[PDB]
């Protein structure tokens, strides 16, 4: 409907796809559908994952086909989150208006809010959130690194 | 004359006095003693050192006066005395002790009054009888009836008294110390409005004179009040003796209305209507309405102008109006105690009546309580 | 701020314009309660902050705290004194207008700290903070010395201000606090010669007779009894355990030292005390013309040593009222009524005035060494205003009476201030004032003091008509006069279901604080200061300092009668009014959670007598008007747009059609809400509750994107 | 500003001044002096006395001079109090038993040549009774010009039992200029009385026993005393000191018929009902500057006991401020918060003309 | 508080107070003053009328009246204005909360009840009230059960003959002459000494020379022929003016006015027949009995020598056998309100009260019902 691949993208998803394939199986776990896609730099939610996953589970075997995945790749490629939609859902979470999270607030709200970042997962994001060391992100300069 | 009575209405502002038989009396003349205030400067003349009556009110102006009796009591005997010797000697021309003398009183007086008229009346002027009647009582014998109510009103005293056939009912009586001296008081209140000031005991005389001339009774007093109020008709000018026109306006038919006011003197007895009514409301079981139909009006400040129909009118409603309310005014009611006296001391009957000298050495001057 | 407004239902609302029942007294002490519960214990009503007690020092004072309020706008943070603070700095920086801070509340309601931490704020943070330091010590060494002329025992507590104390900081051109000024206001100087019972006196006097050298009270009246001076045993209630008046004498003694009395200064002014006890045990006899004169000699032969004033002259001056007429001078002598007057007339003026004459001596040391006079660029002054609750007891009196009338006058003019400050709002915005009705402090102000008709006016002509007058006369003239009033009642007036309730020799107002009955008993003694111009004319020729200071020989230039204290209190409350209408006022209202000074215990039946006295309900009503919220479109916006998909992440124009849309996918209904000049009016916080609680539940979403951002860009990082 | 004027011009003293002061600001002579400008008014007029005619215009409390009575309220308003009197109402004084006119036209020339808001007219031995603070007693005023009696009870005057005695301070004053003849000083013209006044302020006194001074005056010379006249001659008066004030418990020294200031009083307190006089015997209140003699209070005492029955109790009641008493009463009336429901208006006297004053008054 | 009023109203004095009480806690003149003159004193707070001690503190000033004439309420303004100072400004109670006894005379009009009664409920709201005859109080106040008693008042005066608790009420018989008609005859006889009073605040003078000078001749003619022939029976009285009044055989003429009606103008018997032929008009062998039981109460009835006269003049009309007996007790003054507290603190009588239900269901002619 609002786009179809290019043989040249569909080779790209198959290149990124056959290092989560490995041993010549041609197919991928139905929580690793969500890796695959984020190696080729899309932002799905977990929701959007089981929402697909929904539809392919329903006779077990816990793995999707490349078909199959290139079609959830296409459904997700309609509406990939955008820069500006990101930073303004930051400054509702900054508390001044300022311009700036500190690191306890930010790890409040990941672990806090929907689809929750695991501890691990946030001290990954704080890694590189708090960029030179004074327990502040600047998440303006952040998410147009994050969305590059 | 033989033994005449003398009859002798010594009232509180005028000696009234004559024989028994006569219409009228011969001598009256105002109450009065006056002694000069000013000392005398011309040597030749027979100055005297009081003056008494006429000879007192024609000079009032270097005198000062004074009245023997207040309201109907005889404050002062000496002046009394004075005036009872002018009365026998000056006026009437006669010995006392050739003439059984009738006296007049108020009701309701001190007893020490009767005492003393007696005691003076036998120790000094020698009267051969003497009697003390009551002043209202008279005025029924002038008036020729047995039956009525007499509002007798002095000088110095008004009071009423109910006679039925006969017989004075002595729960009854109403005396009021409200009469023409009052009066006479409350109108040199009433002319300082205008800046009449009136002070001397010889200028009482001449607001007397004015209440006299031009005072008056308001048939509706609210009515003359309002009419006053808004016209000049109702003023009168009046001629002071030295050529001072004065006007009287309001200030003639508000004196009067104190007898039926007496507030505004700042008494807090009732009106001469109320004081009538009071009265035959105070009557026995038949009487009531015979004095109605017999109210007698007597002595001098019953002489006003409208008092009449006045007193017809208040005491119309007062009084059941089945009843016929008929008020006596006859023309003489100024001497109407001394003709009454002139009709009792005449009395064939009457004659028994009379102290006589020899029963006041039998007992003392207590003989009046008895004999009256 | 509604960030809190999740959390509404542990920690409460925050300003209680938004508590949906506003009408309901019992929601509002249930918000305190909630609150203080949590310790939480400052809240608003608009600007207005309410305050209670926590017993307890909690940290929130600190350097730390004062930097977090400091250049911030009071409902962008959470209430606290300091958003206070900073709101009053502010608006003297900027409008350069003079400001004012009426801290209010019961006596031990935590009103000493609210001054004592404002003159925290504005020492700390000011930049000047050396002199400003010293002009806050200079301001709070003070209080031992005003505290023992000016605090008095009561029924109702040990140690209540009697006075209304003021206190300014002086700001130069650059907000360095270059001084202070302290005045003070509405003294009850009745005190001094007539106390009810279980009240004492002043606290100078039995600080004097229990802590003192016996060299000290032997140049004086010696005995140590306080029982011994009429002036100070009419209430019963001399000693009392929980006052060591011993210490505090010891403490006193030492704050007028440090304050800059010299020697000298404190023998004099302890004499002047000390006359004041001696007038007080004055005796007066009628010789045979029923005129009054002096029997005792011995408080005379102390009061010329101690007064200064020739005792022949002193003798004459309690006795003879001179009258001049003509050029001729005419010594008219006294009844034992009016003798007795003249004496505690006498008593009540000399101590009124070594008071107001403390009161300059300090206020002479605050002031600034400086010129401060043209062309010096400009001055202005930002006050502390601490004047005296309302009072209800047992027995209401005169005092009482006046104190009541006082605070009236000030809920009179606070609530005219709400409503203008409300109404040119509704102005401005461009929203019709759809009409509050509010308790009308009018009519109760026309009853106390309208020409000739209110009751001064009545209680003034009672002390001046001819003839024997009492209490009960006074009475049954407001009974004939005020009649049909709506406000006024007394047991005859009273219906034989209300006259259980109130007593003969009683009169009862209904105030903004509810009904309030007084017991005309002693009235018409109270209300009479006949300071006669022979009494001034004797004092203005004392050899005592003090009082050759006190009583200026230009007074005695006034022809007038002397004026009654309901007179004289009348006319001083009317131009404390016109300071503070002249001025701009913040408040401070303060709330004493218990009476047995305990940290945590609530004793509700105790807060309904204070938010009562302290007239909260009807600012709530007048400040709530017809909309509990309103707020800058740009402000709602930038706040809410998450909720409505156009305006979500940036609106395509202006921001008040940015609102008219989402409000419309909130679906507010056309009287929920109002769309003035540059603010949304929310009418009820039902729809502010929904909307934040819309914002709770999309903060679901929003952490959703930027967590699966985040997942998707740390592959990317992490490999290749 | 808006407070009321009080003024008590009687007979021989305008005293003025407002309502809310302990005494008044504006004291003196009510006189118009004319040339022997074209008329001088009260101090102005006392010290230029050699060249004028001094004209007093109320005799014997009535006012006989308007034209005259004019100049002394402007002067009250314009030169002493210095005030514009449509700003301020006014409470006049007036003597008990006046002419009708005398309050007809002092109402007219209030709202018709002073503007005035509203007004009243109060009785001078009324107003005294404020002053002394109580609400019963009999009121002996004495002025210039009027001594009355005024008996009230629980504030209730007695009217039938009011007394006035057209006699007072310028009548001893012009019997004092007779007997001072007998020693050979003459003093015959308005400027005269001045001089005469001056010295029965300074050198009389009543006598407690007058036939025992008599006979005291003839023995020695110990009741003699002395007064420099403003030329440097010497009067010595003797006997003449208290020959003066006999005249108010002798009228007939002066050649009236009534009875002394004692009588008067006594007869006032027998006009009231036998209930009210123990009150009214405690409670003799006087006032006004005849009886500011030394002794007057001694001798009223004395000639009041020989009257009134040995078991009442009388005490005469004399403040030092007896000469300002009246005025001092009318400040304390005008301030009074009941009484400013009785000043009559100016809207009043436009519907009622200058005959409202009997009616609210 | 339950406890019941009691209030004797009759002519002269108001008397009230609480059942079960010794004595009335309000005593007082039952009049009503108001103003006769012209008030001149601004700010005095002078009231329209006075009542009671008020009226007779400020006489001078006032026009006194009584409403109460001959035991006949002759004014209800000035009436109401005498309940509602009695229960307002005397007793300090609500009358809402308290049944009242109330007191009057035999031989009433029958309106006099009906507009007390309407008065207690409909303008004081009492809960009930009762109306009981003075003399059965009186009989009552002195714990007794037969007796013949003599009540005068200040306005009338009643015999009732009641035997072992019935009355014979066609053996009472009343005079409207006491007090009241003696104070206005010594009036008359005081303007032969030459003394004159006239006003009502003069008459309340006259009426405390009474109390306080006259007595009872135990012979009129021989105490007449003794002040007639010496000083020995002249007393003083010093008037408010401190005058001194001198009276003698005025003393006893007043009293003696008892006796011979006809000195005051009337036709009927002195209190002696009058009480002699209210016993001959009972029951020839229940006379024996109340010639024993002369009970004497209200104020004219305080004179000193009264009793004796009494018993020598009833022994001189009874048989010579006869035991007469006068009781005059010294509280006499106070018997008819002591009968009122007691019949109405008995267990027996409070179903006897008139209850405001009552009232309701029949108006004001429930009083002659129950009564
Ligand atoms: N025509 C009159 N009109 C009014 N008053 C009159 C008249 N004639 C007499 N009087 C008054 O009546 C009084 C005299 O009445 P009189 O009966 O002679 O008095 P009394 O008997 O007491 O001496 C005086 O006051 C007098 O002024
Ligand atoms: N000390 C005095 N001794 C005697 N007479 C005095 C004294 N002082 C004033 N007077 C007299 O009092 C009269 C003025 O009294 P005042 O009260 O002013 O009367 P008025 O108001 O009519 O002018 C004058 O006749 C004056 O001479
Ligand atoms: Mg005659
Ligand atoms: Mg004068
Ligand atoms: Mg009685």
């Amino acid at each position: 409907m609002a786009d179809q691949l290019t043989e040249e993208q569909i080779a790209e998803f198959k290149e990124a796809f056959s290092l989560f394939d490995k041993d010549g199986d041609g197919t991928i776990t139905t929580k690793e559908l969500g890796t695959v896609m984020r190696s080729l730099g899309q932002n799905p939610t977990e929701a959007e994952l089981q929402d697909m996953i929904n539809e392919v589970d329903a006779d077990g075997n816990g793995t999707i086909d490349f078909p199959e995945f290139l079609t959830m790749m296409a459904r997700k490629m309609k509406d990939t989150d955008s820069e500006e939609e990101i930073r303004e859902a930051f400054r509702v979470f900054d508390k001044d208006g300022n311009g700036y999270i500190s690191a306890a607030e930010l790890r409040h709200v990941m672990t806090n809010l929907g689809e929750k970042l695991t501890d691990e997962e946030v001290d990954e994001m704080i890694r590189e959130a708090d960029i030179d060391g004074d327990g502040q992100v600047n998440y303006e300069e952040f998410v147009q690194m994050m969305t590059a | 004359d033989e033994t005449t009575a003398l009859v002798c209405d010594n009232g509180s502002g005028l000696v009234k006095a004559g024989f028994a038989g006569d219409d009228a009396p011969r001598a009256v003349f105002p109450s009065i003693v006056g002694r000069p205030r000013h000392q005398g400067v011309m040597v030749g003349m027979g100055q005297k050192d009081s003056y008494v009556g006429d000879e007192a009110q024609s000079k009032r102006g270097i005198l000062t006066l004074k009245y023997p009796i207040e309201h109907g009591i005889i404050t002062n005997w000496d002046d009394m005395e004075k005036i009872w010797h002018h009365t026998f000697y000056n006026e009437l021309r006669v010995a006392p002790e050739e003439h059984p003398t009738l006296l007049t009183e108020a009701p309701l007086n001190p007893k020490a009054n009767r005492e003393k008229m007696t005691q003076i009346m036998f120790e000094t002027f020698n009267v051969p009888a003497m009697y003390v009647a009551i002043q209202a009582v008279l005025s029924l014998y002038a008036s020729g009836r047995t039956t009525g109510i007499v509002l007798d009103s002095g000088d110095g005293v008004t009071h009423n008294v109910p006679i039925y056939e006969g017989y004075a009912l002595p729960h009854a009586i109403m005396r009021l110390d409200l009469a023409g001296r009052d009066l006479t008081d409350y109108l040199m209140k009433i002319l300082t409005e205008r800046g009449y000031s009136f002070v001397t005991t010889a200028e009482r005389e001449i607001v007397r004179d004015i209440k006299e001339k031009l005072c008056y009774v308001a048939l509706d007093f609210e009515n003359e009040m309002a009419t006053a109020a808004s016209s000049s008709s109702l003023e009168k000018s009046y001629e002071l003796p030295d050529g001072q026109v004065i006007t009287i306006g309001n200030e003639r038919f508000r004196c009067p209305e104190t007898l039926f006011q007496p507030s505004f003197i700042g008494m807090e007895s009732a009106g001469i209507h109320e004081t009538t009514y009071n009265s035959i409301m105070k009557c026995d079981i038949d009487i009531r309405k015979d004095l109605y139909a017999n109210n007698v009006m007597s002595g001098g400040t019953t002489m006003y102008p409208g008092i009449a129909d006045r007193m017809q009118k208040e005491i119309t409603a007062l009084a059941p109006s089945t009843m016929k309310i008929k008020i006596i005014a006859p023309p003489e009611r100024k001497y109407s105690v001394w003709i009454g006296g002139s009709i009792l001391a005449s009395l064939s009957t009457f004659q028994q009546m009379w102290i006589t000298k020899q029963e006041y050495d039998e007992a003392g001057p207590s003989i009046v309580h008895r004999k009256c | 701020m509604e960030s809190a407004l999740t959390a509404r239902d542990r920690v409460g609302v925050q300003d209680f314009v938004l508590l949906e029942n506003f009408t309901s007294e019992a929601a509002f002490i249930e918000n305190l309660r909630r609150r203080f519960r949590e310790n939480l214990i400052y809240t608003y009503i608009g600007p207005v902050l309410v305050s209670v007690n926590p017993y307890r020092d909690l940290q929130i004072y600190s350097r730390q705290h004062m930097e977090r309020y400091r250049g911030v706008s009071f409902y962008e943070v959470p209430p606290h004194l300091f958003a206070v603070a900073d709101t009053v700095y502010r608006a003297l920086r900027t409008e350069r207008r003079d400001q004012a801070v009426m801290i209010s509340g019961e006596s031990g309601a935590g009103k000493t700290e609210a001054t004592k931490r404002l003159l925290q704020f504005y020492a700390e943070t000011c930049p000047a903070p050396e002199r400003g330091g010293a002009v806050r010590d200079r301001l709070l060494q003070s209080n031992p010395v005003l505290e023992a002329f000016g605090n008095a025992k009561t029924l109702r507590n040990d140690n209540s201000s009697r006075f209304g104390k003021y206190m300014d900081v002086q700001f130069d051109f650059k907000g360095a606090p270059v001084g202070g000024h302290i005045l003070s206001y509405l003294l009850e100087k009745s005190r001094v010669v007539h106390q009810n019972h279980g009240e004492r006196n002043f606290h100078v006097f039995y600080q004097l007779l229990e802590g003192g050298e016996e060299e000290t009270l032997r140049r004086l009246g010696l005995e140590r009894n306080p029982q011994s001076y009429l002036y100070l045993v009419k209430g019963q209630c001399a000693k009392v355990s929980s006052i060591n008046d011993k210490s505090d004498w010891k403490v006193m003694r030492k704050a007028l030292s440090v304050i800059d009395f010299t020697e000298d200064e404190v023998e004099d002014l302890l004499s002047i005390v000390a006359s004041v006890l001696h007038l007080g045990n004055i005796h007066f006899a009628a010789d045979e013309d029923s005129n009054a004169q002096v029997t005792t000699e011995n408080q005379l032969k102390y009061l010329t040593r101690l007064l200064g004033v020739e005792g022949t002259t002193l003798r004459e001056a309690l006795t003879h009222r001179k009258i001049i007429a003509k050029g001729e001078e005419l010594l008219s002598p006294l009844n034992l009524e009016q003798a007795a007057y003249a004496r505690d007339a006498l008593a009540k003026a000399v101590y009124s005035r070594t008071f107001t004459w403390l009161v300059r001596k300090i206020n002479r040391s605050l002031a600034s060494k400086d010129a401060e006079s043209p062309s010096w660029r400009s001055t202005t002054v930002l006050g502390l205003l601490d004047i005296y609750g309302f009072e209800v007891f047992q027995h209401n009196s005169f005092e009482q009476f006046c104190i009541n009338y006082c605070n009236e006058k000030l809920q009179q003019l606070f609530i005219e201030l709400t409503l203008k400050s409300e109404q040119e709002e509704y102005e401005a915005e461009g929203i019709a004032w759809e009409p509050v009705q509010y308790f009308n402090n009018k009519i109760i102000c026309d009853l106390v003091e309208e020409k000739f008709k209110g009751i001064i006016s009545i209680l003034d002509e009672e002390c001046l008509r001819p003839g024997e007058a009492t209490d009960l006369t006074f009475l049954e003239k407001l009974e004939d006069t005020v009649k049909p009033h709506p406000h006024f009642l007394t047991h005859k007036l009273a219906d034989q279901k209300t006259r259980k309730s109130l007593d003969r020799g009683e009169f009862r107002l209904l105030h903004y604080a509810g009904e309030v009955t007084y017991s005309v008993t002693g009235f018409l003694d109270k209300n009479n200061d006949l300071l006669f111009r022979n009494l001034k004319e004797t004092m203005c020729s004392s050899m005592n300092p003090i009082m050759a200071q006190c009583f200026d020989k230009s007074e005695l230039s006034d022809k007038k009668r002397p004026e009654t204290v309901a007179t004289q209190f009348k006319m001083s409350l009317l131009q404390l009014v016109e300071i503070l209408r002249s001025k701009e006022p913040a408040y401070i209202r303060c709330i004493k959670p218990n009476d047995a000074k305990q940290p945590g215990r609530f004793d509700e039946v105790l807060i309904r007598h204070q938010v009562k006295y302290l007239g909260l309900m009807e600012n709530l009503r007048v400040r709530r008007a017809g909309f509990a919220y309103r707020r800058k479109y740009e402000a709602f916006l930038q706040r809410y747009k998450s909720l409505c998909p156009e305006t979500w992440p940036m609106w395509a124009g202006r921001p008040q059609d940015g609102v008219a849309v989402l409000v419309r996918h909130l679906g507010y209904k056309p009287e929920e809400y109002k769309m003035g000049r540059t603010k949304i009016f929310i009418r009820f916080p039902k729809t502010l509750f929904a909307t934040e609680d819309s914002l709770e539940v999309r903060r679901q979403s929003l952490a959703t994107k930027i967590q699966a951002a985040w997942r998707g860009f740390h592959w990317r990082q992490k490999f290749l």
